[PDB]
Order: C-alpha cells, then structure tokens, then sequence
RNA sequence: GUCGAAGGUGGGACAAAUGAUUGGGGUGAAGUCGUAACAAGGUAGCCGUAUCGGAAGGUGCGGCUGGAUCACCUCCUU
RNA sequence: GUAAACGAUGAGUGCUAAGUGUUAGGGGGCCCCUUAGUGCUGCAGCUAACGCAUUAAGCACUCCGCCUGGGGAGUA
RNA sequence: GUACCUAAUCAGAAAGCCACGGCUAACUACGUGCCAGCAGCCGCGGUAAUACGUAGGUGGCAAGCGUUAUCCGGAAUUAUUGGGCGUAAAGCGCGCGUAGGCGGUUUUUUAAGUCUGAUGUGAAAGCCCACGGCUCAACCGUGGAGGGUCAUUGGAAACUGGA
RNA sequence: CUGCAUUAGCUAGUUGGUAAGGUAACGGCUUACCAAGGCAACGAUGCAUAGCCGACCUGAGAGGGUGAUCGGCCACACUGGA
C-alpha cells in the first residue's frame, strides 16, 4: 500500500493559559490496483499524526471499478459542500485533476481521466466527495447481473 | 415556373379599402434557454373586391410592390 | 550546441546522466551550488514534473520553445501522447546521428549536422532539428569522409537500435522503423511531461 | 395544480425506490403504461399490472430489489418538461451512464428507448434518463 | 428562476473596472473632448514631486508626484526605487500598477523613460528601474 | 414660376463644461467630549413612526425575539 | 401606505416511516377507522451547521417575486 | 551578380533578462535597522531580513527577457449546460385580478413544432485531417471534412400545438 | 443581426384607394381628390453607440470578446446641394 500525505494542518484548542497546539494529517492510501481509502490522524507531532492517519486509511478501504485504468462511467461525487465530477478518458490522456484528487485517483491506480473540483476545495471534504464519487461508480457486469441480463443485451 | 411564398394567416384589420392584414403566426425559439415562444408578422395584402372580413383564415401570396407596404395578394379564403 | 554550459551540473540537478555514461553522478550524485552539499529538501509535485521535463530536454538538448512545439505536433499523432512524444523526439536527425554513432556525445553530432558534414539522402541538411522518418538513409559527405572524430566515432563500436540498420563501412545508416518505448530511454516518465504541459 | 404526470410518476417511482417499498399504485395513462411496459423489459421493475376502472385506471408497479438489498433503479430524472421541451436527434441521442442506463424516448414509431431510437435512426422527444 | 424567468429577462453579468482609468482615455484638442482608447502608458507633467506617510502598519516617506496627463487627468504616481531627479514641470511617463501603502496612489512612474533616470548604483533588476548595464 | 442648399429671426427640448457659495460621504496618526451596542452591557436589544437633545442617543406608541433571569401557576414531550 | 407587516420560510399540485395531544365534524364496534385544522416527539432524505422532517427546509412539476462581496446607500 | 555553390583563414567577432517567503523552480553572506525600500495577494523592514540593496550560488527563459495596457480562462462569480433565497445576499406586508407562461383522462383527424430521406446553396482564403514543394520549420500549394436557427420537396404520427 | 423604459406612446404623405405625372422598373416615388387609417409592451418612438460579414482571440464545451493585415458587400472623397 502506497500512501500519501494530502495535507498537515496545526489546530488550536484555548486554554486558561496559552493554547494547546496538536498537528492534524490527512493521508490517502491505495494499492494502485483500484483499492483506495483516506484516514485523519491527530497527535503532538507530525510522524505521529501521519501514521495514525494512516492506520485509519489502511482500516477504511473502498473498491473502486475500473476500465483499462479508467472509471466505467461519468460520475459527480458529493460530500457536504464537496463536489468533484469525473468523466472517463482515453489512454494516455493522463489524471486530469487538481489537489487532493488527484492524490486519491493515483492511489486508487486510475491512469486516464478528467476531472473538475466543482464546490468547497477543504482538502477533507473534496477527499470526501472524491470518494462517494468513486463508492458510487458502478460496473457492467454488476449492472447487468442487477437488471437481470447480459452484457451484450445491456449494450444491445 | 419559379413559385412564391404563400403565408396562411388569419385577418386582423380591414378598415382599409381593399387591403387587409394578415397575422401569420410562428414560433421562433429562444437562442440560448431554447424555449418556444410565439412569434406574430402582419403582412399587408392585396384584397380586390373586399370579398375577407376580420376573422376568416385566408391565405396570402407574395407579389410587387402594391403600395408603400403591401406586398401580399389575397388568393383564396381557407377558412371562414 | 544552443546551450552551451555546464553538462555535468546540469546532470547533477537533474539526476540523470545526459551523456549517458555516468560520470556526473559517479562523483557528486547531489546539485551543483553553494548549498548543493547536505541538500535534503522535498519537491512538490510540480518540481517534480519540471525535473522530468527537463530531463528530458536537456537529454535531447533542445530549447524550451522547440520542445514545447515538438510536444504539441506529437500530440496531435493517433496513439499514446508520452510515447508519440518521445519517438518523434528520437526521430530528430540529432538523435538518429548520435544513435548511429557518427559522434561520440549528442552534442558533437549536433555540431556535425550544423556544419553539413551529413547527407540525407544524399543531400546536405544543415538543421538538426530535421525530423527524419522511416525508410531514410543518413550518410556523411565525402570531403569529411575521413575526418578525425567521425572514424574514431565510428571505430567505437557503440550500440544501435533495433529501428535504426548501420553499415560503418559506408558510414550509412538507415531509418527502419518508428522507435518504441523500450527501445527508447526508460529514465524518463513521460507521463509527468504530459502532465506538465497540461498544468 | 398538476402539470407534468410524468414527472409525477417518475418521482413516485423514486420515493418507492427510496424507502425500498415493493409496489406501487398511482393513476394510469397510456403513456404511464407504456413507460412502465420499458422498465419492464429492461428490467428496472418486476412487474406492472393495469386495474380497468372507472377514473381513467391505475397502475400497479411492482419494484426490482437484487441480491443484499441493493437497488436496481438509481435513479430517475425527467429531461423534456412542460418549462421547457427537448429533443434529439438520432445522431445526436443521448448515452446514459455510457450505455449502462437507458434514456426513455417518445418517437413518431411510439415511445421506445433510445438504443431502439439509435438503431431505427429515428428521434423525437426525450421523455426520461433511468439508472 | 424558471425557464419563462430568464426569457422574459435574461441573465445580466457583473461588469467589469479598469484598475487604471486614467489610461484608457485620450484627449482630442480640436473638439475638445475624451475619446476611448486603452494605452499601456501615458506622457504626464508632473504637477507636484513630494512624500506621503502610508497607512498602518507600515511607516515610510515614500515618494511620489502629482502628475497631468495627456489627457489633462490629474493623478498621483509613485517613484520606485531609490532616489529620483524630479521636480515640477518634469514630464515623465506613467504607467499602470497602484501601491497598496499609499491611499490614493493608483499608478508608477517609468524609470528611464522621458526625463525621470534609471537609479543610481542598482544592479539586479535594472531593466525594472531604468539602469543602463555597467560593464 | 415650382422645388430648393446655405443663411437670417424666434420660442422651446436635450447634452456637456464651468460657477461665488453650499451639503452630506469616504479615508487618515498616539486629536477633544461622552460611553450607544456586545453579559441582564449595568435602562434587554432591534424594527416602523414622532418629537427632543453637543454627540453617540433619550423619550412616547405599536411590533419582534434575533432577550438573560429568581419564585409562582398553565399546559405538551420522553 | 410604512413595521423584526416574521414561520425572517411565495402560491398550486402530487408522493415519502411512525408515536402522541387538542379544535370542529363523519362512519363502524371505552375501542377502531376517517376528514379538515392546531401542537409536540421522531425515521428516510436534506442541510455549512443549527435544525426541518405529511403544518419539509425531503422527492418532483408549473408559475411568479427576489439575490450576486462590505461600505458609499435605500443616498444622488 | 541577390539567392545558392565552390576554395582558403580564424574559436577566433556573436548573451542578455527576470526570479529564488507561500502560491512558484531556485539559498547563503554582508549593509541597513518600521529608515532606506519592496509588494499581484497574504504581507516584509525596529540588530539573526532566504521578502529591502549588493555579492556568490541557484532556477526559468534565451536574441530575447521583464513591466504596463486590453480580452477570454481559471470564475459554477448571471449557473441552458451549471447556483441560489429559515438563520450567510435574496419570498413583494397581504389580497382581488388583466396579459402572458403552464395545464387532468380517452377516441378520431391535421401536420405548426418534432423526427427522417433527396436536391440546391452556405464563394475564395482561414481553422482541422491528409499529401506535396521550399535542406527543416514557419510558409506555400492541392484535396477532403466541417460550418444553416438555410430553402424546396417526399415520408412518420408518440409527444407539444390546432379541430 | 445592440444597449437603455431613470425613453410609452409615435405617425398626417402618415396608412389605404382613385386619377395623373415620373422612373430601367413596381411603388405615396410625387401631386389632386376621398377615407381615417398605419406602427407599438412580440418594445413603437426617442436617446446612445456602431460600418456588416468571411473570419480572429479565448474556452473541454456551451459560451465570452473582437471585426487589424487578406476576400466579399456597403458607405464616403474639405462641408452641403445639384
Ligand atoms: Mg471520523
Ligand atoms: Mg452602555
Ligand atoms: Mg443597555
Ligand atoms: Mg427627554
Ligand atoms: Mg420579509
Ligand atoms: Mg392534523
Ligand atoms: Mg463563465
Ligand atoms: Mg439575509
Ligand atoms: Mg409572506
Ligand atoms: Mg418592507
Ligand atoms: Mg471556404
Ligand atoms: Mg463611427
Ligand atoms: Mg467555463
């Protein structure tokens, strides 16, 4: 599993005296073989933060189905004011996409797509929608095998 | 040989002496939002013997100049 | 050539050997400057992708303007945009004379097809850039038929692609066929360079 | 007042689909049944059946639910609408969800898919997107 | 807004400011009028040559001249770099870019260009201050 | 002789520039006077309206909760 | 002819779990069903969150009114 | 007597501009000390300045490099594609109602919209695709494709429109 | 094929008819007579701005901006009339 640090953010907490200063990471990690996931991490520092993060990523994992090392189908993933479209694409066309995304669809062994960050750019929420976007992807043989056909009568 | 336009439209106005207008209507969409919307064009023809009265659908053909802006010549009264 | 600096520390900044042997990095495998010395930071992902770019370039010593011209007619070829980039660069009459071996570095062969001691076809061709394809013959013009460099060159007996068929005995070599990815250097990641050009 | 009985129907459908509801009754209509006779044979419902009462009739669909629950509709959006009317080409008519869903068409040969409306070479009004 | 909405009034997009009015008007003297035209530069005199404190937090005596332009448009242009030969009645060339410090300052004043010098004793960035190259 | 450009005369319309003087507005540095609001902000605040007062503002009438609160009864929810 | 004229929530229409009050009725045996209001609690769904949730701020269609950074200014 | 070709001589005549705090590739030393100055935004400068000026080094470009002006983009920031209106900007204080917009179910008919075929035209040049000619390229040439909400005409009737 | 309603009314040869004159030509193009028509919220009128197009720049597209060079069409030639 290959994993990437997204972003480091040092939060705050108020206290009596002072404040209390704790390091927060976001990492995605992914096979590059259409598994991804993303975890957070908080701790004093930011190696520890960052496996922490880690080990949250490694524990939530999605599949995500593929073509050829692009996505089936176009899809708008949506978390919160998050929102990224995505849209397959040909062979050397490249990870059309910006900031986090591009980062998760790496992981998840996506090669060839397009992509639009279109709502709040928080790098948490887009990772967020990145991922609903990529849950809700779905796959022929599984679309078929739902309606109750093939797919060749599915594509006619 | 070469034929001319001929509209249908119903008659708005005769007061004038052998002339009537003609209300062809249409719908020309919206170029951007793509809805339909009505679009009228009154047409000036000629109306000889005075034989169309406000109301009848008639059908109009296209001529010379006849006058400042008649155009049209009345050919035949589809409807009444 | 156009550039005309310090190969070796750009070998070092880059982390590639543009000669291809490896002497820049045997040494000093860290970039040339003050501070080039205990030099541990991170590139970001647009460094990155500008170091590939630049590998590349500077491999096939060409200037940004023409590179990124080169970038734009490939991609305009049916098939993979990294790989028609990279064949279309080897087609360069630089690299297809460096490749033959009528010069020892890629720059002396460039400085031999600027000063007209090679015939395409046998016709003078003063312009490296010239792109050559498939079913051409290079050969060297007579009155430089035995010049110093070009027999010693010659006398290196240095490898030759399969696309490219070389007779030193005449000193021609043909254009077969259109390079592949194997075939061409693999310290290269195309990708990042189309990534690159497309932010 | 009511203004778009397919809209209408299309939403029922999805609310039903929503809440995993297995049957379906709403008022009838030749183009109801006709849609509904679609997703039959694509296979987004089980079953409809027409009740001939008085009242113009009824429609009874009956839902489509795979293995592990999972939905078979995804969803259902009405294109061509009283506001404003579409409609395609044949060269021009839509792939929904790159071929995975169909897109529901009213043609001059009765309102069919739009793999049928592609392979006649024929156009007309886009009723519906399903998926 | 609904279909019939945006086809009874169609969408109206925000317009957009010139950063730099005073350079996309021209003066036509015969019909003694303002005239149209977008200039990257403009010839001025300059009216007054002086300092202004700028706001908080920053603290300086940064230099600048009220100049006439062309156009007879009466702007403030700031001086970069470090010091300048001008007075009143200097004609000098201005362009666009206002300087954040100074309030009503909405232009600069081209170093090396008509009788404002390049400064003296630079040596990065010349060409942006008007320095001829030492050698 | 008709038509007829320009010109002349007249009362209007419209636009721009300019004008003694005058009005509020914005910005600005440690300016002067008080302390309206934010906690119940020390008279809860705000909205409309009226009048008064160096100034913020005060006061009256109606309205809102986007109001804190100790004791009381009145119901409703788990 | 203006109010924090407020539910700070335009009108019409249909669809989407439930529990429990109260106002004016109706049908079937203190109980059940039902219509129209008026309240509280609460699923799915929605939402930045708070919360809304058959009296939606859910899912849809029609039409209207309105918005596009804060001042300047509801001023000239 | 220009292009071009041939013969001889010399590395000898022919490199500058901007940037290096984040965005953004590239860091150190001195001088200064909220001054001088910088600045597209956030900001920097009061004695340890990678942000001011110089020097070394580095980065990007290169016979160009920077600045200013203007247009599109990024901006889904006028949102048809593709946004909103409880509290962030936004539901008129509320009715009655005109025009307009929209409109429940079935049958027959028309063919205005809608779909489909043919013909004519949409000049040339341009853009895109292919080939050829300048040593390459720009450029030039030649074919193709494209571009109409286009017009005439022949067909279909589910939906919208008419009866 | 353009912006404004903080421009809502405009029009009297004006709209139509008859007759004549006039023109390469039809025609209120002009004159005599008769009538009161004509345009307009599907934006008349007024004001402001502007040569139009093939095309050019940009944008994934939809769109947005522009109308140099080259080609077509139009208009003008110190200002106005002949
Ligand atoms: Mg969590
Ligand atoms: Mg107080
Ligand atoms: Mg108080
Ligand atoms: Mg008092
Ligand atoms: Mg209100
Ligand atoms: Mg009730
Ligand atoms: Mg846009
Ligand atoms: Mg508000
Ligand atoms: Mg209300
Ligand atoms: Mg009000
Ligand atoms: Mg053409
Ligand atoms: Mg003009
Ligand atoms: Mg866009």
């Amino acid at each position: 599993f290959e994993e990437r640090v997204v972003t480091i953010n040092r939060v705050a907490k108020v206290v009596k005296g002072g404040r209390r200063f704790r390091f927060t990471a976001l990492v995605v990690v992914g096979d590059k073989n259409g598994r991804v996931g993303f975890g957070t991490g908080k701790a004093q520092e930011v190696p520890e933060a960052i496996k922490k993060a880690v080990e949250a990523a490694k524990k939530d994992l999605v599949v995500v189905p593929r073509v050829e090392g692009t996505t089936p189908h176009t899809i708008t993933g949506r978390y919160g004011s998050g929102s990224v479209f995505m849209k397959p694409a040909a062979p050397g066309t490249g990870v059309i996409a910006g900031g986090p995304v591009r980062a998760v669809l790496e992981l998840a062994g996506i090669t060839d797509i397009l992509s639009k960050s279109l709502g709040s750019n928080t790098p948490i929420n887009m990772v967020r929608a990145t991922i609903d976007g990529l849950q809700n992807l779905k796959n022929a043989e599984d679309v078929a095998k739902l309606r109750g056909k093939t797919v060749e009568e599915l594509y006619n | 040989r070469n034929d001319r336009k001929v509209y249908v439209g119903k008659v708005v106005s005769d007061k004038m002496d052998k002339t009537i207008t003609v209300l062809v209507e249409t719908y020309k969409t919206h170029k951007l939002y793509g809805k339909r919307v009505k679009y009228s064009k009154k047409y000036k023809t000629h109306d000889e013997n005075n034989s169309a009265k406000l109301g009848d659908i008639v059908k109009i053909q296209e001529t010379r100049p006849l006058s400042a802006t008649k155009r049209f010549r009345l050919v035949e009264i589809v409807e009444e | 050539a156009r550039f005309r600096g310090s190969n070796w520390k750009k070998s070092r900044r880059l982390g590639i050997s543009l000669s291809g042997t490896g002497k820049e990095l045997e040494k000093r495998p860290y970039a040339p400057g003050q501070h080039g010395p205990n030099q541990r930071k991170k590139l970001s992902e647009y460094g990155l992708q500008l170091r590939e770019k630049q590998k590349l370039r500077y491999l096939y010593g060409m200037t940004e303007r023409q590179f990124r011209n080169t970038f734009d007619i490939a991609g305009k070829k049916f098939g993979v945009h990294g790989e028609n980039f990279m064949i279309l660069l080897a087609s360069r009459l630089d690299a297809v004379v460096y490749s033959l071996g009528l010069a020892r570095t890629r720059r002396q062969a460039r400085q031999l097809v600027n000063h007209g001691h090679i015939l395409v076809d046998g016709k003078r061709v003063d312009i490296p850039s010239y792109s050559v394809k498939p079913g051409q013959t290079i050969s060297v013009r007579e009155k430089s038929q035995k010049l110093n460099i070009i027999v010693e060159s010659v006398e290196i007996n240095n490898f030759v692609p399969e696309y490219l068929n070389f007779d030193a005995d005449s000193l021609t070599g043909t254009f077969v066929r259109l390079p592949e990815r194997s075939e061409l250097p693999a310290e290269i990641n195309e990708q990042l360079i189309v990534e690159y050009y497309s932010r | 007042t009511m203004t778009d009985p397919i809209a209408d129907m299309l939403t029922r459908v999805r609310n039903a689909n929503m809440v995993r509801h297995e049957k379906l009754e709403l008022p009838a209509s030749n183009i109801k049944k006709e849609i509904a006779e679609i997703l039959k044979s694509e296979g987004f419902i089980k079953n409809v059946e027409y009740v001939e009462d008085d009242k113009q009739g009824v429609l009874r669909l009956f839902l489509k639910y795979g293995q592990n629950d999972e939905r078979v509709i995804t969803g259902l959006k009405r294109i061509s609408k009283p506001g404003l009317r579409v409609y395609a080409k044949a060269s021009e008519m839509p792939k929904v969800l790159n071929g995975l869903g169909i897109a529901l068409v009213s043609t001059s040969e009765g309102v069919i898919t739009d793999k049928e409306a592609r392979k006649r070479n024929v156009g007309g009004e886009i009723i519906a997107y399903v998926w | 807004p609904t279909i019939n909405q945006l086809v009874r009034k169609p969408r109206q997009s925000k317009i957009k400011k010139s950063d730099s009015p005073a350079l996309n008007k021209g003066f036509n003297s015969k019909k003694k009028k303002f005239t149209d035209l977008n200039s990257p530069q403009k010839r001025g005199v300059c009216t007054r040559v002086g300092t202004m404190t700028p706001k908080k937090p920053n603290s300086a005596l940064r230099k600048y001249a009220r100049v006439r332009l062309s156009n007879n448009i009466e702007i403030n242009a700031y001086i970069p770099g470090i010091g300048h030969n001008l007075q009143e009645h200097s004609v000098v060339l201005v362009r666009g870019g206002r300087v954040k410090d100074l309030p009503g300052v909405r232009y600069h004043i081209v170093r090396g260009a008509l009788d404002t010098s390049g400064v003296d004793g630079r040596r990065q960035g010349r060409s942006l201050y008007g320095t001829k190259k030492p050698k």
